[PDB]
């Protein structure tokens, strides 16, 4: 299921003037624009090259989208810091994220638009995408302002209509990349760290996209209680890595077994040391 | 995308009429609209669609795979349908760009007249027995009216009339002048 | 609300000594999203560090990727130094080519 | 709907106009447009929550006002006589094009002097024997001559009712002079009823123009009467 | 392609 997300994020900082204003877009777990308001002369940027030969026209219009949403939020941050009764001597976050699944028929599988205050849900628009959820009294003044500008239809129409219309091109002209799964290169390191025991490590890398599985399994049985897992982590190039490691007495590494599950891979695979 | 369509588009009752509209720089975040102006109004929404055949109760639109065109068509033309019909790509996103007109395209539609009987008629006014006018009625639809040469001879252009309760449409044109030999047999050859 | 970074630092490719590779320190789970990270050689700061575009997680939390060119060796000390209102002193992770 | 005030108005070069428009209801956008005779709609600017947030290519003596009910203004000084057009008005919601919903219009004509505008004479002429013997059907023709501006409407009465069945319109006026920039319009109608209706002397026809002229506040100073906002008919009662 | 701009909060 693929899906196209934006994620704005909006601070105010007294004294120092404007709040700045950051966007960033994705395909899957691939970006392909930013926008921010602290540039020398802020425009939508190309991050992915299935949108650099997008005209003129395409990224003006994103621009000004940026430019006044914005001053939007600016004007948000304002009434929040009075809903919350709060001081302007204080810098405040506010967050949106909004997008869209595609589905099996090529048109909705789900949309979404998050906001989010102080690290903290405020409000949301629910599943379907008529009415709100708002998390505390402050947010339900802005839900009464919403509900009465009909905001949800305004976002339906663009989270059921433009925003699959725009995933569906990116898919197309970035299809060599976005619909191409890359699977995992792996191997196992061994590093003894007692004296009786050593480290085996289970690597995955240059995987994309980023959902992967990392097993350890002693006799069959799942040794989950025993393994150690980073957080799924960039490249830097637009792939991902992984490890997992458990802690094996040492003469005993060949009854270990590592797993892997990814969309890449034809069937899971079993790695030994 | 800014559109393009024709000048005019002539037509008689009970046809379907297509309007064909170009647009080749749309792009995803545009939609497709049309609207009608008759005399004496603004603009009305006829209707809109994105890349998939619409049908209302008024017209059908017919959008191409590639949406660079676009057909508006109006299943049995009336005499009431007479008007200019705008094409629009308008921009989907929300306080985008506000709808900005083309030219648009006047259509006509003239009535098979059945028996006609071309004649030219002298009419006394109610007030006066110096004023009179001529009326030239009940000729076919593809007769053309030349206007009026002589600078003191006005002429209008031709119209067509519906006595509803009697199943009977007829065109006519009126000529007149203040003129001391303008006779009405040659006011309009 | 506020939340403490986890960081990572780690080689782009498996490090091999002589070769060029990425050195990346990846600051994630944080918030406000103002944050401070420096890469590190010998202790000394490294410049020209670049880094990805601020994002942020399903939580609301932010992520950030920094990284720099560098031919690691068998005794240059690299590391990574974090700075936010969430640490009393700067968080400072040393790279380990087997991590 | 969009209410639009006034329908018609008259200013002479260099005066200044107010145009008013209330959007449709539910709606608190409010675009405005310049529709020369002959052309589409062109785009002034457009109005949400109290400011002006996008414009044409309109000069600054064309400026606006939104009030916190969303009604509108088009304000315009230094009138030009290109300025003379059908100024519309359209509603939406939240800065939305979709649901793009416009009024009706104010016809503004600039004139040079006050002394250009001229009413309507209304004339009718009673039908021809010689169609009623071919045809059993009668034609009434109304002449509506030497009036500036192109600001009527016409209309027909029957028995006290108006008529649509019938009738047709010319879709244009004439210009008395076509070489005259403002030359006097002249517009003819017609009524077509059966012989035996017409031959009922109980039967009244009135050809009525409403004329859109003059305001009480313009200065007359000639010496015909005052081109004033007004109802011009003509009338016959059928003959036996 | 973003979405438009609607209200603020
Ligand atoms: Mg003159
Ligand atoms: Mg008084």
């Amino acid at each position: 299921s693929h899906s196209m997300r934006y994620f704005y994020t909006a601070v105010s900082r007294p004294g120092r003037g404007e709040p700045r204003f950051i966007a960033v877009g994705y395909v899957d777990d691939t970006q392909f624009v930013q926008f921010d308001s602290d540039a020398a002369s802020p425009r939508g940027e190309p991050r992915a090259p299935w949108v650099e030969q997008e005209g003129p026209e395409y990224w003006d219009r994103e621009t000004q989208k940026y430019k006044r949403q914005a001053q939007t939020d600016r004007v948000s941050l304002r009434n929040l810091r009075g809903y919350y009764n709060q001081s302007e001597a204080g810098s405040h976050t506010l967050q949106r994220m909004y997008g869209c699944d595609l589905g099996p028929d090529g048109r909705l599988l789900r949309g979404y638009n998050q906001f989010a205050y102080d690290g903290k849900d405020y409000i949301a628009l629910n599943e379907d995408l008529r009415s709100w959820t708002a998390a505390d009294k402050a947010a339900q003044i802005t839900q009464r302002k919403w509900e009465a500008a009909r905001e949800a239809e305004q976002r339906r129409a663009y989270l059921e209509g433009t925003c699959v219309e725009w995933l569906r091109r990116y898919l197309e002209n970035g299809k060599k990349t976005l619909q191409r799964a890359e699977h995992p290169k792996t191997h196992v390191t061994h590093h003894p760290v007692s004296d009786h025991e050593a480290t085996l490590r289970c690597w995955a890398l240059g995987f994309y996209p980023a959902e992967i599985t990392l097993t350890w399994q002693r006799d069959g049985e799942d040794q989950t209680q025993d393994t150690e897992l980073v957080e799924t982590r960039p490249a830097g190039d637009g792939t991902f890595q992984k490890w997992a490691a458990v802690v094996v007495p040492s003469g005993e590494e060949q009854r270990y077994t590592c797993h892997v599950q990814h969309e890449g891979l034809p069937e899971p695979l079993t790695l030994r040391w | 995308a800014k559109t393009t369509q024709p000048i005019s588009v002539d037509s008689y009752e009970g046809q379907e009429v297509n309007i064909t509209c170009s647009h080749n720089n749309i792009a995803t975040n545009d939609y497709i609209t049309w609207y009608q102006q008759f005399p004496s109004q603004g603009p009305r929404f006829i209707i809109q669609g994105y890349k998939t055949k619409v049908t209302n109760e008024v017209a059908s639109l017919f959008i191409p795979a590639d949406r660079k065109s676009s057909t508006l068509s109006l299943p049995r033309v009336s005499l009431s349908d007479t008007a200019v019909y705008y094409c629009l790509v308008g921009d989907m996103d929300q306080a985008g760009t506000a709808l900005i007109f083309g030219k648009g395209t006047t259509l006509s539609v003239s009535s098979d007249i059945q028996n006609p009987d071309p004649a030219v008629y002298q009419l006394r006014d109610s007030k006066s027995s110096d004023k009179s006018v001529c009326l030239f009625t009940d000729f076919d639809s593809q007769t053309n009216v030349s206007q009026s040469k002589d600078s003191d001879v006005y002429i209008t252009d031709k119209c067509v009339l519906d006595m509803r309760s009697m199943d009977f449409k007829s065109n006519s044109a009126v000529a007149w002048s203040n003129k001391s030999d303008f006779a009405c047999a040659n006011a309009f050859n | 609300i506020q939340r403490t970074p986890k960081i990572q630092v780690y080689s782009r490719h498996p490090a091999e000594n002589g070769k060029s590779n990425f050195l990346n320190c990846y600051v994630s789970g944080f918030h406000p999203s103002d944050i401070e990270v420096d890469l590190l050689k010998n202790g000394e700061r490294i410049e020209k560090v670049e880094h990805s575009d601020l994002s942020f997680s399903k939580d609301w939390s932010f992520y950030l990727l920094y990284y720099t060119e560098f031919t690691p060796t068998e005794k240059d000390e690299y590391a990574c130094r974090v700075n936010h209102v969430t640490l009393s002193q700067p968080k400072i992770v040393k790279w380990d080519r087997d991590m | 709907g969009v209410t639009q005030s006034p329908t018609h108005l008259i200013k002479t070069r260099g005066q200044q106009v107010t145009l008013r428009c209330s959007p449709k209801s539910g709606h608190d956008t409010v675009s405005w447009y310049q529709q020369a005779l002959g052309q589409g709609p062109q785009f002034i600017f457009q109005y949400y929550e109290e400011e002006e947030r996008q414009r044409g290519n309109f000069p600054d003596r064309f400026s606006g006002h939104q009030f916190p009910n969303y009604s509108s203004e088009l304000n315009v000084n230094a009138l030009l006589l290109g300025d003379s057009a059908l100024y519309l008005c359209a509603s939406s919601l939240g800065q939305t094009n979709y649901g793009y919903t416009f009024g009706s219009g104010t016809r503004l004509t600039v004139v040079e002097d006050l002394r250009n505008v001229f009413p309507p004479e209304v004339a009718v002429f009673e039908p021809s024997e010689a169609e009623i013997s071919h045809t059993q059907k009668a034609t009434l023709v109304c002449l509506a001559t030497g009036f500036y501006p192109d600001h009527v409407e016409l209309s027909w009465w029957v028995n006290g009712k108006e008529v649509h069945s019938g009738v047709c319109t010319d879709p244009q006026p004439l210009k008395e002079q076509p070489a005259l920039n403002d030359s006097r319009y002249a517009l003819s109608s017609r009524l077509r009823v059966s012989a035996t209706f017409w031959q009922n002397p109980r039967n009244h026809f009135r050809c009525q123009v409403q004329f859109y002229g003059l305001s009480e506040n313009d200065e007359w100073t000639q010496d015909r009467a005052k081109p004033v906002t007004q109802i011009v008919s003509a009338e016959a009662w059928g003959r036996a | 392609g973003a979405d438009g701009v609607g209200k603020s909060a």
